[PDB]
C-alpha cells in the first residue's frame, strides 16, 4: 500500500516457493539465504472405497405390535448392514428431529460401529422432558439419551394408515423411583443411566394403570436390602400415537459395517490404483495415502492395522489382499536465494530427481535451477549442506559449487 | 417370543447333594500379565510388532479368581444316583464389568476325581455354565440363588461340543427336589455320558434338558448355539456389556494357541447384568468311569490401563498391569519392557478414606407457604423467597403442580435437588405456558427484556 | 491440508512465520557455530602424515584409514538413525519404515524436515587430519 | 587400551549416544503429538468436518489447533535451548583445542 | 413460572436436602483418619 | 462432578486440565532451564578450584 | 485421583510421560554435574 493507499505491488503467496518467503517475511526484500517453506503437496489422483455391502438394516420390530412405554423402550441394534433413515422417517409425521454431537447431513451419510434404536410411545405434550437439561420425570427416571456418543432424537406421529402398529390405552411413565435403605428413614432416589433401564422397571407394569399407582419390592440383600419403590403416572392417549425414537451411533469399536449404501464403481478399487495416492473411505476410515501390495502382518479379522503414533498403516481388504498403507508424502521444499541478483533455486531435500537445464541430483537432494560447474569455493553464502553451496553467477543461474 | 421346545414332562427332579467340602480346593491359577493371561484383544483394530499402553477391561496381575470345579455324580456300579455338587447356585456374584475365564488349564494332567479323594483320573477340558441377570433373591424355601425376570443362560451342551446362549424368564417347577417343590437343595445340570456322548451322535440337548428339569422355560427371546470343535486345549472365555448389548468373547476362534479373546457373539439382553452365579453340573457318570474334570477360574475386570506387546502376528504374548506396582508404573511410564537402571520416581502411594464425615444445617424445613396463598404476581411484579439456613425438598413443592416443563443451567438435574448451598432463591409469578419461549435466554422478546430476566 | 482448518489458524495471527524465523535463525546458528569452530581447529603449517607416524608411539588409532579408525569405531558403536539426506523420501517409500517409531519416515508424514550439516564427513576428517599432523611441530 | 573402550562405562561414550538420543527426543515430539486431539472428538481434522457442522466443527478443529500451536512452540523453545546449549559448547571445543 | 437461582459460597452452605445422620460420620470419631468430607457443602479428602 | 452433568463438567475438568497441564510445562521448562545454568555454573567452580 | 479427570487426561497423549521423563534427565544432570564436580576437588595427596 502506498502512501496514497493504492495497491501497486502485490505478491502471490501461493505461486511458487520464492513467493511463499516473501510473504512469510512480509516483505519484498528479503536477505539472501536458503530457507524452508511449504512442502510439495502430493495431491490425490483418485479414491478408494470399500464399505459393508449387503443386508438392509432391519426397522420392522418397529413397525409391529404395540409400541412399550418410555420406561420399557425396546432397543434395535444394527451391525453389518446397510442403513437408510429415510426408509424409516418417511413411515411416520415427524414432528420434531434433532441431533446432538453429529451434524444432520452427517446423521444419515457416515458409516458406524453400530447404530442402536430405542423405541417407545411417548405424548407429543411431554416433548421438553427429553431434553438434556430437563430435571423432570422422563429424564431422571425414565429415558436418557448418551452423553458420550452422539445422539438424535425423532419425536413422530403414526399415520392413520400405518396399521401395523397399535395404540396402548394410555401414555405411561415413572414419576418416581427411589430405594428405602434398610433403616427405614433414608430414601434414595434412583436415577436413570444413560441408554440404560430404571431400576425399577422389574415393578412398574408395562402400563400403568392409573396415576399415582405405587410399586413396591422387597430387596434381598444381594441387592443391598431395603425396598425398591416407584410411582407410576399417566397421559391421555391421543388419536394418532407419539412415537419416540432415540438414536446412538458408536465411530469406532469395530469395523464402521453400519453404512449408507453405496453403489460402486471399479475404479475405486484398490488393486486398480496402487502406488497412486488416493482419498481413501475404508469401513468408515478415512484419510489420504499410498496403497502397496505387501506381506500381512497384525490379525486378519481385525482388518484395520495400526502403528505405534495409531496411523493406520496397513489393510486387509475384502479382495483377500493385504495392503501397506503410506501417507501421501510431501516433497521437502526449500529456497536458495540470493538478494544481490534477485534469483533463486529451488532443493528438494532428500528427493531422488525422478519425482521432479533440468534437475540436479545432488547429495543434499534434487536441485532446479542450479547448474553443475566443478568449481570450488572457500567463501560460501549458500550453502546447501554437506560441503555444497549455490554460487551465483555474477545475473545467470546459480552454480552448484563444492566448499574446498 | 421364541419357542426352545417343549417343557419337562417329569414329575420329578434328580436329588442334588451339595457337599462343599469336597471341592474346596487350593489349584491357584492367578492371572500372569506377562504371559498376556486374560486379554481381550483391542476390539476395533489390529497392530504389528509394537509396544504401546491401551485401556480397556482387563483382570488385575496376581488375581486368583474365583475357582469353580464340576464333578462326577454319586453312582453304584453301572446306575448313576444323585447328582453332586458344590455350594454354586446359592453363591450369587456381583457382575461389575464382566469377567473372563480359563477353561481346561489343568486338562492332560493327572487329578482327582472329587467324590471320590482317593481316585485319580486324567483330568479332561469342561466348559462352564453361567446364569447371569438384572435382580436375584430367593426360591421357595429361603435358599438364594433365584433370578427374576429375564434371565441369561450360557449353558454349553453336545457334551462340550456347543454353547448354548438364550435369554428367558425362568420359573421354578414345583416337582420333587425342584426348586419350587419339596427337598430342595441346588438346581443343578447334567449329562449322562452313557447315553449323551455316543461316538458319533452326541445329545445337544442333554444340558438343557436337564436345566428344564428344574426350570420352565419362559418368554424367551432368544436362543442361540455356537458350536466349539472338541480339544483339550485352554482356552480363554469372557463377558462384558455394553449399550449394544452383550458380548461373548473367546480365544478359539481366532487365537486358539496363543489365547488372546476376540468377541465371537453379541446378545440382544439390554438390561443391565448385575449378578451372576455358576450353574453347578453333575456328570452322570457310572461309578466305574469317573472322569476328573478340569477347574476353571472367574476373573473380573475392570478398566485399567496395561502395556501390550504386539508380535508381528498381532497377537498379544506379554504385557504389564500398570496399576501392579511401583515397577510396573515404571515400565508402562516408558512404554517398554525394557528401561535402563536407575532411581526413578513414580505414583505415589495414595492415603485412601476410611470413611466419612458430614455436617448439614438440621432444623427447618425452607417454607414454601406464601406462595401457594393468594393471587400470584405477574411476571413484573414477581415476589422472591429467600432460603438461608433449612432443610429444601423440591419434590415437597414440584408434587403439587403439574409441572409442564422443568430445566436447568449451570447445574444438573440431579444437583439441583442435592447439593447444599449459601441460598437459594425463588422467585415465582403468574406466566402463561403460551409465551414459555419468551423466557428463554436467547430471547428478544418482551419477556426478558422488560420483565424478567434469570441470572 | 485443511481449508477450514487454515482459516481457523490465520486467527492465531503470523503464527507460522514466528515459527519458520525462530528455526531458521536456530539452524543457521549452527552452520556459524560450526564454521567458527573449524576455522579455529584448522592448521597454518602441519606435516603429513604417513603410515608410522608416531614413531615408537602407536598412533595408528588415529591415522586416517578418510576417518580414523578410532573414529569409525566412535560412529559404529553409537546408533543412529540415517537421515537419507540424498534419497530418504524415496526411501520411506520403496521400502517404508525400518521399525516402530521411525522418526526419519515420519518427516514426510508429520511435516518436519531434518537439514543436512554444513561441512561433509570428507571434510570434517580433512580437518581433524590436519591437525593431527600440527601437533608435533 | 582404548581400543575396546567405546562400552557401558565409557562416560565420554554414553554422551556421545545421549546427544544422539536428544536429538531423536526432539524429533518424536513431533511425530507423537500429532495423534492427539486434546479434547477433541477425533485427531483428524477430515473426521471432525466430516461428522460436525460448523458451530461445533469450529470448536473442534481449534481443539486441534491449540494443541498443534503448543506442540510448535514447545518445540521451537527447546530448539533455541539446544541450539544456544551446543553453541556454548562449540566455543567450549574451540578453546579445547 | 418458578425461577430458582443457587448460590454456593457466600456463607455456611446451610441450604441443604434433609439428612438423617449416623453417629459413624462424626468427626471427633475419626480423628486422625483419612475421611471424605461434606461440611455444610465443602468437600474433600483429608485427616481431622 | 458433584454439580454438573457430563457434556458441562467435561468442558470444566478440561478447564482445569489445561491450566495445569500450563503449569507443569512451564515448570518443566525452567527445571531444565535452571540445571543447564547449574550444570555451567558447576563447570566454572571446577575451573575455580 | 478422579477417574473422570483422569480419563480425559489421557486424551492429551502421554503427558505425564514427558513430564517425569524431562525432569528424571534435569535430575540425573545434578548427580553427574556434582559427581564431576567433586571428582575434581578431590586432592591426590594432602596435609593432616
Ligand atoms: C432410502 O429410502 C428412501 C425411501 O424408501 C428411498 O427413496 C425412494 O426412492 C425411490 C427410487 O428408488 C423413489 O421412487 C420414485 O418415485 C417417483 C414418484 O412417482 C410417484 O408419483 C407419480 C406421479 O406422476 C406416479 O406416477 C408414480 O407412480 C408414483 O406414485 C406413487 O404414489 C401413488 C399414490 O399417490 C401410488 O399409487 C403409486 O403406486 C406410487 O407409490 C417415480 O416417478 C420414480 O420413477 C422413476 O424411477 C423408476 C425406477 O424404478 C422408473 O421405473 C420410472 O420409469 C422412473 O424413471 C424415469 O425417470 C427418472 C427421473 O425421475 C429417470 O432418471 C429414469 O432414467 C427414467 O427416465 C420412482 O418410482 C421413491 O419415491 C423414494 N421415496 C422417498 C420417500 O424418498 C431412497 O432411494 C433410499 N436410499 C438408498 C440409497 O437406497
Ligand atoms: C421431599 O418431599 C416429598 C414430597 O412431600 C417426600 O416424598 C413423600 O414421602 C412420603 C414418605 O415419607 C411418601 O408417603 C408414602 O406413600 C405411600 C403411598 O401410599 C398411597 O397409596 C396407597 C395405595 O394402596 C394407599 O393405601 C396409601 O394410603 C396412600 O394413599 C394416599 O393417596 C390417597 C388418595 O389416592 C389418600 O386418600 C391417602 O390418605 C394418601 O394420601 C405409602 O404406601 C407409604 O406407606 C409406608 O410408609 C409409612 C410411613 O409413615 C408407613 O406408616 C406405612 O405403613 C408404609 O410403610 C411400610 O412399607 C414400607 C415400604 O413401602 C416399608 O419400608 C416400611 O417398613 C413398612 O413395611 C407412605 O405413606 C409420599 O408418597 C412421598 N410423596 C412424593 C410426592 O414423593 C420426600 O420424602 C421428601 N424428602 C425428604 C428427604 O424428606
Ligand atoms: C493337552 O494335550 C494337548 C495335546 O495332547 C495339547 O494340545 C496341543 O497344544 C499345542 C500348543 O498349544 C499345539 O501346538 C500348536 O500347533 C499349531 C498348529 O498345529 C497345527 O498345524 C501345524 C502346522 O502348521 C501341524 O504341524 C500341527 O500338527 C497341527 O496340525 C502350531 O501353529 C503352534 O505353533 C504356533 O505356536 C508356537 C508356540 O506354541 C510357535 O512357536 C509357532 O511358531 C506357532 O506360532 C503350535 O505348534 C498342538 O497342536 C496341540 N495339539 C492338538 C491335538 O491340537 C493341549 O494344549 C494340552 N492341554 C493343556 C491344558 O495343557
Ligand atoms: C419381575 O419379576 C418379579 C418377580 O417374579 C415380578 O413380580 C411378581 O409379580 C407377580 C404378578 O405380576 C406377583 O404374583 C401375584 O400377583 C397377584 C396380583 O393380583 C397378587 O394378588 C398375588 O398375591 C398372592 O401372594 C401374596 C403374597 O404376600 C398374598 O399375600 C396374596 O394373598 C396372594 O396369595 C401375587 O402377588 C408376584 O408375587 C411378584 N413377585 C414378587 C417377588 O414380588 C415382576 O412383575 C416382574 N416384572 C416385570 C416387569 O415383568
Ligand atoms: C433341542 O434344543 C433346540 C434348541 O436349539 C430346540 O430347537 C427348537 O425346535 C423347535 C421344534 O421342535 C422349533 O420350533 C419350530 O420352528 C419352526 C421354524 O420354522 C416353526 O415353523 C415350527 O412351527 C410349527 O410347529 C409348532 C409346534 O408347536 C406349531 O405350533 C406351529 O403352528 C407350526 O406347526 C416351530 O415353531 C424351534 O424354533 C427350535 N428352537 C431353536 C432356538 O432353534 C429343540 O426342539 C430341542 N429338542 C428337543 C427334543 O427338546
Ligand atoms: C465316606 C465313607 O468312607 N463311606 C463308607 C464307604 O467307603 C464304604 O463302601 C466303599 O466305598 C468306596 C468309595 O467310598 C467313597 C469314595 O471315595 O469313592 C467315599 C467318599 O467320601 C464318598 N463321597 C462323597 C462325596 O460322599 C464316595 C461315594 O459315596 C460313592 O462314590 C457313591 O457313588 O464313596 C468304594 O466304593 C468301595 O468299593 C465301597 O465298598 C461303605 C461300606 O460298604 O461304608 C461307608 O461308611
Ligand atoms: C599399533 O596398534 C594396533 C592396534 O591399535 C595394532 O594392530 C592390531 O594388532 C592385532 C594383533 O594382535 C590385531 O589383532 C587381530 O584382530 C583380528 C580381528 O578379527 C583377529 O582376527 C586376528 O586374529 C588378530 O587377533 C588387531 O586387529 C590390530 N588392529 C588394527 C587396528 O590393525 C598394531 O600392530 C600396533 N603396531 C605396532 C607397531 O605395534
Ligand atoms: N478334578 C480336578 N480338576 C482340576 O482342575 C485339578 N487340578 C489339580 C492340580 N491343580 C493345581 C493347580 C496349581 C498348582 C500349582 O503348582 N500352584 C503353585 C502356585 C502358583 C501361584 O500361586 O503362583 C504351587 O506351587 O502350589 C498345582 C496343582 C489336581 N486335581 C484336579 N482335579
Ligand atoms: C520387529 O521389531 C524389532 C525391533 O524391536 C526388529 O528388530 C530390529 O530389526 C532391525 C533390522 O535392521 C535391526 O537393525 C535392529 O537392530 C533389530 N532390533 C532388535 C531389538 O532386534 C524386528 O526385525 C521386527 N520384525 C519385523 C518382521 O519387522
Ligand atoms: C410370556 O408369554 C405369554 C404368552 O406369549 C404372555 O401372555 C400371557 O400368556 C398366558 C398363558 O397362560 C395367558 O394366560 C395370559 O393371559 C397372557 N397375558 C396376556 C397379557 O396376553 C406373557 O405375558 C409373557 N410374559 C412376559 C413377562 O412377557
Ligand atoms: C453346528 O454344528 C451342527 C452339528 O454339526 C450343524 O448342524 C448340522 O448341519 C448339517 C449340514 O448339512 C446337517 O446335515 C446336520 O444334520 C446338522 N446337524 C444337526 C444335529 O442338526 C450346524 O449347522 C453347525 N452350525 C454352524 C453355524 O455351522
Ligand atoms: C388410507 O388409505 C385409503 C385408501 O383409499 C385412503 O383413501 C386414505 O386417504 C388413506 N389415509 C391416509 C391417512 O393416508
Ligand atoms: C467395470 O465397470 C464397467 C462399467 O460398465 C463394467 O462394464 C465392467 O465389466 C466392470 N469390470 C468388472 C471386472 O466388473
Ligand atoms: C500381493 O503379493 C502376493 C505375494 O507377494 C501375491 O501373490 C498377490 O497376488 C499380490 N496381490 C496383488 C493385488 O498384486
Ligand atoms: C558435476 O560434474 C562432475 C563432473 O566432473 C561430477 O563429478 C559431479 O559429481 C557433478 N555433480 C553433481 C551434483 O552432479
Ligand atoms: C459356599 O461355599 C464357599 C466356599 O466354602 C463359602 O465361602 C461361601 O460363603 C458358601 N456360600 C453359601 C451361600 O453358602
Ligand atoms: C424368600 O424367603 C422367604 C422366607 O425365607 C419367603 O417368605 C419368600 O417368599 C421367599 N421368596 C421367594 C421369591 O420365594
Ligand atoms: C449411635 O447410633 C446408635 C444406633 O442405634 C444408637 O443406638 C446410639 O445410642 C447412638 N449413640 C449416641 C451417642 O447417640
Amino acid at each position: 500500500f502506498s502512501v496514497d493507499g493504492y495497491i501497486r505491488r502485490a505478491i502471490d503467496c501461493g505461486f511458487n516457493d520464492l513467493s511463499q518467503l516473501h510473504c512469510s517475511y512480509e516483505s519484498f526484500d528479503v536477505e539472501s539465504g536458503v530457507y524452508s517453506v511449504s512442502s510439495f503437496e502430493a495431491k490425490p489422483s483418485g479414491s478408494v472405497v470399500e464399505q459393508a455391502e449387503g443386508v438392509e438394516c432391519d426397522f420392522s420390530p418397529l413397525l409391529s405390535g404395540t409400541p412399550p412405554q418410555v420406561y420399557n423402550f425396546k432397543r434395535l441394534v444394527f451391525t453389518n448392514c446397510n442403513y437408510n433413515l429415510t426408509k424409516l422417517l418417511s413411515l411416520f409425521s415427524v414432528n420434531d428431529f434433532t441431533c446432538s454431537q453429529i451434524s444432520p447431513a452427517a446423521i444419515a451419510s457416515n458409516c458406524y460401529s453400530s447404530l442402536i434404536l430405542d423405541y417407545f410411545s411417548y405424548p407429543l405434550s411431554m416433548k421438553s422432558d427429553l431434553s438434556v437439561s430437563s430435571a423432570g420425570p422422563i429424564s431422571q427416571f425414565n429415558y436418557k439419551q448418551s452423553f458420550s456418543n452422539p445422539t438424535c432424537l425423532i419425536l413422530a406421529t403414526v399415520p392413520h394408515n400405518l396399521t401395523t402398529i397399535t395404540k396402548p390405552l394410555k401414555y405411561s411413565y415413572i414419576n418416581k423411583c427411589s430405594r428405602l435403605l434398610s433403616d427405614d428413614r433414608t430414601e434414595v432416589p434412583q436415577l436413570v443411566n444413560a441408554n440404560q433401564y430404571s431400576p425399577c422397571v422389574s415393578i412398574v407394569p408395562s402400563t400403568v394403570w392409573e396415576d399415582g399407582d405405587y410399586y413396591r419390592k422387597q430387596l434381598s440383600p444381594l441387592e443391598g436390602g431395603g425396598w425398591l419403590v416407584a410411582s407410576g403416572s399417566t397421559v391421555a392417549m391421543t388419536e394418532q400415537l407419539q412415537m419416540g425414537f432415540g438414536i446412538t451411533v458408536q465411530y469406532g469399536t469395530d469395523t464402521n459395517s453400519v453404512c449408507p449404501k453405496l453403489e460402486f464403481a471399479n475404479d475405486t478399487k484398490i488393486a486398480s490404483q496402487l502406488g497412486n495416492c488416493v482419498e481413501y473411505s475404508l469401513y468408515g476410515v478415512s484419510g489420504r495415502g499410498v496403497f502397496q501390495n505387501c506381506t500381512a502382518v497384525g490379525v486378519r479379522q481385525q482388518r484395520f492395522v495400526y502403528d505405534a503414533y495409531q496411523n493406520l498403516v496397513g489393510y486387509y481388504s475384502d479382495d483377500g489382499n493385504y495392503y501397506c498403507l503410506r501417507a501421501c508424502v510431501s516433497v521437502p521444499v526449500s529456497v536458495i536465494y540470493d538478494k544481490e541478483t534477485k534469483t533463486h533455486a529451488t532443493l528438494f531435500g532428500s528427493v531422488a530427481c525422478e519425482h521432479i537445464y533440468g534437475p540436479l541430483q545432488t547429495p543434499v537432494g534434487c536441485v532446479l535451477g542450479l547448474v553443475n560447474s566443478s568449481l570450488f569455493v572457500e567463501d560460501c553464502k549458500l550453502p546447501l549442506g554437506q560441503s555444497l553451496c549455490a554460487l551465483p553467477d555474477t545475473p545467470g543461474e546459480m552454480r552448484l559449487a563444492s566448499i574446498a | 417370543t421364541v419357542d426352545v421346545g417343549p417343557d419337562s414332562v417329569k414329575s420329578a427332579c434328580i436329588e442334588v447333594d451339595i457337599q462343599q467340602t469336597f471341592f474346596d480346593k487350593t489349584w491357584p491359577r492367578p492371572i500372569d500379565v506377562s504371559k498376556a493371561d486374560g486379554i481381550i484383544y483391542p476390539q476395533g483394530r489390529t497392530y504389528s510388532n509394537i509396544t504401546i499402553t491401551y485401556q480397556g477391561l482387563f483382570p488385575y496381575q496376581g488375581d486368583h479368581g474365583d475357582m469353580y470345579v464340576y464333578s462326577a455324580g454319586h453312582a453304584t456300579g453301572t446306575t448313576p444316583q444323585k447328582l453332586f455338587v458344590a455350594n454354586y447356585s446359592q453363591d450369587v456374584k456381583q457382575f461389575a464389568n464382566g469377567f473372563v475365564v480359563r477353561i481346561g488349564a489343568a486338562a492332560n494332567s493327572t487329578g482327582t476325581v472329587i467324590i471320590s479323594p482317593s481316585t485319580s483320573a486324567t483330568i479332561r477340558k469342561i466348559y462352564p455354565a453361567f446364569m447371569l441377570g438384572s435382580s436375584v433373591g430367593n426360591f421357595s424355601d429361603g435358599k438364594m440363588g433365584r433370578f427374576f425376570n429375564h434371565t441369561l443362560v450360557l449353558l454349553p451342551d453336545g457334551c462340550g461340543t456347543l454353547l448354548r446362549a438364550f435369554y428367558c424368564i425362568l420359573e421354578p417347577r414345583s416337582g420333587n427336589h425342584c426348586p419350587a417343590g419339596n427337598s430342595y437343595t441346588s438346581f443343578a445340570t447334567y449329562h449322562t455320558p452313557a447315553t449323551d456322548c455316543s461316538d458319533g451322535n452326541y445329545n445337544r440337548n442333554a444340558s438343557l434338558n436337564s436345566f428344564k428339569e428344574y426350570f420352565n422355560l419362559r418368554n424367551c427371546t432368544f436362543m442361540y448355539t455356537y458350536n466349539i470343535t472338541e480339544d483339550e486345549i485352554l482356552e480363554w472365555f469372557g463377558i462384558t456389556q455394553t449399550a449394544q448389548g452383550v458380548h461373548l468373547f473367546s480365544s478359539r476362534y481366532v487365537d486358539l494357541y496363543g489365547g488372546n479373546m476376540f468377541q465371537f457373539a453379541t446378545l440382544p439382553v439390554y438390561d443391565t447384568i448385575k449378578y451372576y452365579s455358576i450353574i453347578p453340573h453333575s456328570i452322570r457318570s457310572i461309578q466305574s468311569d469317573r472322569k476328573a474334570w478340569a477347574a476353571f477360574y472367574v476373573y473380573k475386570l475392570q478398566p485399567l490401563t496395561f502395556l501390550l506387546d504386539f508380535s508381528v502376528d498381532g497377537y498379544i504374548r506379554r504385557a504389564i498391569d500398570c496399576g501392579f506396582n511401583d515397577l510396573s508404573q515404571l515400565h508402562c511410564s516408558y512404554e517398554s519392557f525394557d528401561v535402563e537402571s536407575g532411581v526413578y520416581s513414580v505414583s505415589s502411594f495414595e492415603a485412601k478414606p476410611s470413611g466419612s464425615v458430614v455436617e448439614q444445617a438440621e432444623g427447618v424445613e425452607c417454607d414454601f407457604s406464601p406462595l401457594l396463598s393468594g393471587t400470584p404476581p405477574q411476571v413484573y411484579n414477581f415476589k422472591r423467597l429467600v432460603f438461608t439456613n433449612c432443610n429444601y425438598n423440591l419434590t415437597k413443592l414440584l408434587s403439587l403442580f403439574s409441572v409442564n416443563d422443568f430445566t436447568c443451567s449451570q447445574i444438573s438435574p440431579a444437583a439441583i435437588a442435592s447439593n447444599c448451598y449459601s441460598s437459594l432463591i425463588l422467585d415465582y409469578f403468574s406466566y402463561p405456558l403460551s409465551m414459555k419461549s419468551d423466557l428463554s435466554v436467547s430471547s428478544a422478546g418482551p419477556i426478558s427484556q422488560f420483565n424478567y430476566k434469570q441470572s | 491440508g485443511f481449508q477450514k482448518c487454515e482459516q481457523l489458524l490465520r486467527e492465531y495471527g503470523q503464527f507460522c512465520s514466528k515459527i519458520n524465523q525462530a528455526l531458521h535463525g536456530a539452524n543457521l546458528r549452527q552452520d556459524d557455530s560450526v564454521r567458527n569452530l573449524f576455522a579455529s581447529v584448522k592448521s597454518s603449517q602441519s606435516s603429513p602424515i604417513i603410515p608410522g607416524f608416531g614413531g615408537d608411539f602407536n598412533l595408528t588409532l588415529l591415522e586416517p584409514v578418510a576417518r580414523s579408525a578410532i573414529e569409525d569405531l566412535l560412529f559404529d558403536k553409537v546408533t543412529i538413525a540415517d537421515p537419507g539426506y540424498m534419497q530418504g523420501y524415496d526411501d520411506c517409500m520403496q521400502q517404508g519404515p525400518a521399525s516402530a517409531r521411525d522418526l526419519i519416515c515420519a518427516q514426510y508424514v508429520a511435516g518436519y524436515k531434518v537439514l543436512p550439516p554444513l561441512m561433509d564427513v570428507n571434510m570434517e576428517a580433512a580437518y581433524t587430519s590436519s591437525l593431527l599432523g600440527s601437533i608435533a611441530g | 587400551a582404548m581400543q575396546t573402550g567405546f562400552t557401558t562405562t565409557n562416560e565420554a561414550f554414553q554422551k556421545v549416544q545421549d546427544a544422539v538420543n536428544n536429538n531423536a527426543q526432539a524429533l518424536s515430539k513431533l511425530a507423537s503429538e500429532l495423534s492427539n486431539t486434546f479434547g477433541a472428538i477425533s485427531a483428524s481434522i477430515g473426521d471432525i468436518i466430516q461428522r460436525l457442522d460448523p458451530p461445533e466443527q469450529d470448536a473442534q478443529i481449534d481443539r486441534l489447533i491449540n494443541g498443534r500451536l503448543t506442540t510448535l512452540n514447545a518445540f521451537v523453545a527447546q530448539q533455541l535451548v539446544r541450539s544456544e546449549s551446543a553453541a556454548l559448547s562449540a566455543q567450549l571445543a574451540k578453546d579445547k583445542v
